């Protein structure tokens, strides 16, 4: 129970301790209403039936009295499973953002997926469903247990010792198919991955005919999943015999027991009676455990992977912010380097932009220019020196002005589904009509509104899907100068725009009215006309700069690259 | 709709039925047994039938619990084996489905119904009939045997029963439109997941995590989920209360006490109600929470049947090497939304066909249509003379390769990303494949080198995993090649390198050439011009400069 203790709200605490209090008196209530029937039976099969009264009304005071503390329990149990439930989701909502880049491993993109997958109701209900009869079952015979010392001293202790066995069975239990149902929560997460990979790559599949069950990737994860899915079925066969077993010991302990008191005399034979109607209430719960156990385990699995979410390591941040109100800052390089596991991309780069001017970052594939940009935004950060924003690192800046300050156009322009407009306001959803209509003006997406039949409206599919490369590259261009950040990251904004589009949004590039500092990513000469200086950035090194013409004579690496 | 989908299981689920009657009797016999036994030991009898009648108690027991053992476990794998078979149903029509369904679906619907929606399937052919064969034998056979007992504390039991049937009634009633809008909740938010993880770069950057979209739809979920639950949960404790044992236990004694006190009726004949009429409580409970689990599970197989049924890409019967030839091709995505029209165009072996044109003039459809991704809407499409539509994925794709605008990656080392078109190449086939692209360097200053795995997180730059895709193309190695805008994201000395090597690999098989960089397809035999889904103009690079057409304002521009 300790992982869901550490999961609860502090705020909620104190519902916990009046949630653990009242199932604790619920399982009281119970044993007690149970065991009030030996003396119930002694007084009615005895020759003044009239005593029977007497413990039929306490057995009614008990009875109500669960019935109130149940249903309290349940709606404090529903308290607790829905509180859990949106406070985990809200936290992992929120760090994942702030979670650093390098952690999105493809598994640890699969564990964040299915705890925020795990969102349904199973987890929900989480407390009533499982938390609660558990606490009722396991500790309903004990209760019994303690009840029946009152009875008869060794009979509580042969109840007791029931239960004894009935701990022994449980904690075996999980160990038997610990490794089977691990073996079975892997595969059926590789499982899921790979049909979302399925849906998604499902052109290039097909086209490579790795799309039938037989050949595909998918097929052989069914495959693994539905041979681990059997072997669960069938290791968890010694926990359902166990159970059984422990069951029937404890049913032969009591009543053993029983009757060697009724045969003994010390203990009457309407009692003796009573206390089969007793022992069914006392042995109930062996078989709700089994039912049980199962769901501990893969409730254990899903909050381990809410956990390893909620432990993922935040980027580095602080408290500073620019001075400026959205004035166009300048950025440098303070000796940066950057390596992506163990290969360096970036080694000692050192260059110092100009507030106002445009810049353009050249070079050889797999230079490293990309991650040049992504550390001016922030979605990187060095492993050693500094990146500055008018002076300010940016490691120490706050993280809601570190992503105010900066506006990017992504070299694969992600779209949410959703209506072309809306992909266009999250560059400012606060931002005027007049203001959007610049913007799509700018990027020349009003073509695509006089050219597609929803206009704005057009959904887009997961992704950009729904729309031609150009198209949705278009749309993350309006995005992004919608915003009004001082710099403006340009990756590869014009890759798949025609010749025609290309050149105008290049003009609109740099026809933008407010000052920014501009960093343009491109490979073709055509889209950087307006740069105030290139870099160009080679093997991760800025092996010449100056203006576009200046380079164009020196015929040093620029030359050559626009040969 | 869910009985043609279960039609298979209709042996084990009415042997399921009759195993069931059969278990539940057995389970109640041994109370039927401790019933004898507590009246005997309450008449002296020997201790020979006392010992009889309480062993056999006990045995009886443990066979009622070693048969429903074994039934579960039977029934389990015949459910975990239907399932299996289903996915594989699944995932065989999903394969040749119009590939249009995928887009306008998405990648969690699809996950949504391959994976979770055959799970929602389990109560209902592994759990449903049991419960209720289990809910109507034994509470009828329990009642009739306390009914020959006494009628009045009998009757009483009716109380429980009728608040019971009441509960499980307007509860059903009550959460029956939730469950039916449960599923496409759950697909809206698998939805948002996907894109908040997918999206991770356009988040950080742009609003953040309270600015998300996701936050805002999460917290209509739960909204969703709570108005859902709370009263279903308030009513699915009334009816535990209420079938609980002690609660039978209790208005049993409230009816048999103040009987017993009076001299109407023998403490002896109450022994049949402490022990039998307390225990069908908690077998009623079971289709009690069990009408939830049908209701979901009827829904799965309905949402099931209902791709399982979707039109698919048939291949006909109706049955120069090297050609493809567009007739006339016209195709839409949506109905009276066209994206191709009327547009003739022929690729001839030992030919490159630039088609160029603006943005979102329909040159990635028209690449699509010869994949036969979707079908045409008017015309034909012809490989060899062969129709695409009476051609299978195997004979279809043994003769035109691609490579797409997206540069999608399989999770998989680099060398079955390479071979994913063939993965019995050999290896030396796939590192000639990588050096023609110019990704062999990059692929040996990788850590584990070809073995390294690209998943997203491990990933390869846009120019570096677009010319992966190019060698998975040139190692398919196909008559016809599709090079649907490669070179995009490649600088120009990579782009250089690469179509020198296609234009090396390629001299004896039909190309047709998507660029935008116009420089790099003036060696073209035929530059065929797409605008608006419609071919404005063909002919030569020097031809077209010369007509001063579309062509020459794109060229222009250019510059
Ligand atoms: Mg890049
Ligand atoms: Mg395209
Ligand atoms: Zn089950």
């Amino acid at each position: 129970i300790r992982t869901l203790l550490r999961l609860v709200p502090a705020e909620k605490r104190g519902a916990v301790a009046g949630y653990a209090v009242l199932t604790l008196l619920s399982v009281l209530l119970r044993a007690v209403g149970a065991v009030l029937l030996i003396p119930l039976l002694a007084a009615l099969f005895s020759d003044t039936p009239s005593d029977a009264w007497l413990w039929l009304g306490w057995l009614t005071a008990v009875t109500l009295a669960g019935w109130v503390t149940d249903t309290n329990t349940a709606r404090l149990g529903f308290d607790l499973g829905f509180a859990v439930l949106s406070r985990t989701q809200h936290d992992m909502a929120d760090r994942l953002p702030n979670v650093a880049m390098s952690w999105f491993t493809p598994d640890n993109t699969a564990t964040a997926r299915q705890a925020i997958a795990a969102t349904g109701p199973e987890l929900a209900g989480l407390v009533v469903n499982l938390l609660t009869p558990l606490i009722g079952a396991a500790l309903l015979p004990a209760a019994i247990g303690v009840a029946l010392l009152f009875v008869s001293v060794p009979l509580g202790l042969a109840a007791l010792a029931g239960v004894a066995v009935l701990f022994g069975a449980l904690a075996l239990s999980g160990r038997l198919s610990r490794a089977a149902d691990k073996v079975a929560g892997e595969t059926n997460s590789a499982f899921t991955e790979r049909i979302i990979e399925f849906a998604r790559t499902q052109q290039a599949l097909r086209a490579a005919r790795r799309v039938e069950p037989a050949r595909s990737q998918v097929g052989s994860a069914l495959a693994a999943q539905h041979g681990a899915g059997l072997r669960l079925l069938t290791m968890q066969i010694p926990g359902q015999v166990l159970f059984s077993l422990a069951g029937q010991v404890a049913l032969i302990g009591f009543a053993g027991m029983a009757v060697w008191l009724t045969v003994r005399g010390q203990l009457g034979v309407p009692e003796a009676i009573a206390l089969i109607v007793v022992l069914v209430r006392y042995l109930e719960p062996f078989a709700a455990i089994a039912d049980l156990a199962p769901a501990l385990e893969t409730t254990r699995a899903t909050l381990n992977r809410i956990q390893a979410v909620l432990d993922a390591p935040t980027l580095p941040a602080g408290r500073r912010r620019l001075d400026r109100t959205g004035a166009a800052p300048s950025i440098e390089f303070d000796d940066v380097r950057f390596s992506y596991g163990d290969e360096v991309v970036l080694d000692g780069v050192s260059f110092t932009l100009r507030p106002g001017n445009t810049t353009a970052i050249v070079g050889p594939s797999g230079s490293g220019k990309t991650t040049i940009l992504s550390l001016i935004a922030g979605l990187q950060q060095p492993a050693s020196g500094r990146v500055l924003l008018d002076g300010v690192d940016v490691t120490t800046l706050d993280p809601e002005a570190r992503r105010a300050a900066v506006s990017v156009v992504f070299q694969h322009p992600y779209l949410f589904d959703g209506t072309l407009r809306d992909n266009v306001l999250v560059g400012d959803p606060e931002a005027d009509p007049d203001d959007v209509t610049a913007a799509m003006r700018l990027a020349r997406v009003d073509e695509l509104l006089d050219r597609l039949p929803d206009g704005d409206a057009t959904v887009v599919g997961e992704g950009g899907t729904a729309l031609s490369g150009g198209e949705r590259q278009r749309v993350s261009i309006a995005r992004a100068l919608l915003k009004p950040a001082p710099v403006l990251l340009v990756d590869e904004a014009t890759s798949a725009l025609d010749n025609a589009n290309e050149a105008a949004v290049v003009d609109a590039l740099t026809a933008d009215p407010r000052p920014r500092t501009r960093v343009i990513v491109a490979h073709r000469l055509a889209s950087i006309r307006h740069a105030d200086r290139v870099l160009f950035v080679e093997a991760g090194r800025v092996v010449e700069d100056g203006a576009i013409d200046e380079l164009l004579a020196a015929g040093g690496r620029f030359a050559q690259f626009w040969a | 709709a869910g009985s043609r989908l279960l039609a298979p299981l209709k042996k084990p689920l009415i042997v399921s039925g009759v195993l069931q009657a059969l278990i539940t009797l057995i389970e109640l016999a041994p109370f039927v047994l401790l019933v004898e036994l507590a009246r005997l030991l309450l008449g002296g009898a020997e201790a020979e039938r006392l010992w009889t009648l309480g062993l056999t108690a006990v045995s009886l027991i443990g066979l009622g619990a070693v048969l429903a053992a074994a039934m579960t476990l039977w029934l389990h794998r015949v459910d975990a084996r239907f399932a299996h078979e289903l996915r594989g149903r699944l995932l065989t029509k999903l394969s040749r489905l119009p590939l249009g369904w995928f887009t306008r679906r998405g990648s969690a619907s699809t996950k949504q119904l391959v994976q979770d929606d055959t799970l929602a399937l389990h109560y209902l052919i592994t759990h449903a009939i049991p419960d209720a064969v289990a809910a109507v034998v034994a509470p009828v056979a329990v009642l009739v045997y306390l009914f020959v007992a006494d009628w009045r504390v009998a009757l009483v039991l009716f109380i429980p029963v009728l608040v019971y049937l009441v509960l499980m009634s307007v509860m059903t009633i009550q959460s029956g439109s939730k469950i039916a809008q449960a599923p496409r909740w759950a697909e809206r938010m698998g939805g948002e997941a996907g894109a908040f993880l997918e999206g991770q770069p356009v988040i950080r950057i742009f609003g953040g995590a309270a600015a998300s979209r996701f936050r805002r739809r999460l917290d209509d979920y739960i909204d969703f989920l709570v108005s859902w639950q709370r009263p279903f949960v308030g009513k699915k404790t009334l009816m535990d209360l209420v079938t609980r044992p002690a609660t039978f236990l209790w208005i049993i004694l409230v009816a048999g006490v103040p009987l017993v006190v009076t001299g109407r009726m023998d403490p002896v004949n109450l022994l049949p109600f402490l022990l039998l009429g307390t225990t069908f409580g908690a077998r009623l409970l079971g289709i009690g929470y069990g009408l939830s689990g049908i209701q979901t599970g009827m829904l799965a197989a309905r949402r099931i049947q209902t791709v399982l049924d979707e039109p698919e890409l048939v291949v006909r019967d109706r049955t120069r090497p090297g050609t493809v030839e567009l007739d006339r091709v016209s195709f839409e995505y949506r109905p009276g939304v066209p994206v191709i029209r009327d547009v003739t165009l022929t690729l001839r072996p030992g030919t490159v066909t630039a088609l160029v044109g603006p943005s979102g003039s329909g040159k990635s459809t028209l690449a699509a249509l010869v994949a036969r991704f979707h079908d045409v809407t008017q015309g034909a499409i012809r490989v060899d003379g062969r129709d695409i539509r009476t051609l299978t994925a195997d004979e279809l794709y043994r003769r035109v390769g691609f490579v797409l605008q997206d540069a999608q990656l399989v999770h998989g080392s680099v060398a079955e990303n390479i071979a994913l078109a063939e993965p019995d190449a050999g290896l030396e086939r796939i590192r000639t494949a990588a050096r023609d692209a110019q990704i062999h360097d990059r692929i040996t200053r990788m850590p584990d080198g070809y073995d390294s795995v690209l998943g997203a997180g491990s990933a390869l730059s846009g120019g570096e995993r677009q010319r992966v895709t190019i060698a998975r193309a040139i190692l398919a190695d196909t008559p016809v090649l599709v090079l649907d805008e490669a070179t995009a994201f490649a600088d120009p000395e990579s782009e250089y390198l690469v179509q020198q090597a296609i234009n090396r690999l390629t001299r004896d098989r039909t190309v047709l050439v998507i660029a935008h960089r116009l420089h790099t397809i003036t060696h073209a035999d035929q530059i065929v011009v797409l605008d608006d889904g419609r071919i404005v103009e063909v002919g030569t690079h020097d031809e077209l400069l010369a007509a001063g057409g579309r062509y020459r304002g794109l060229w222009d521009s250019g510059r």
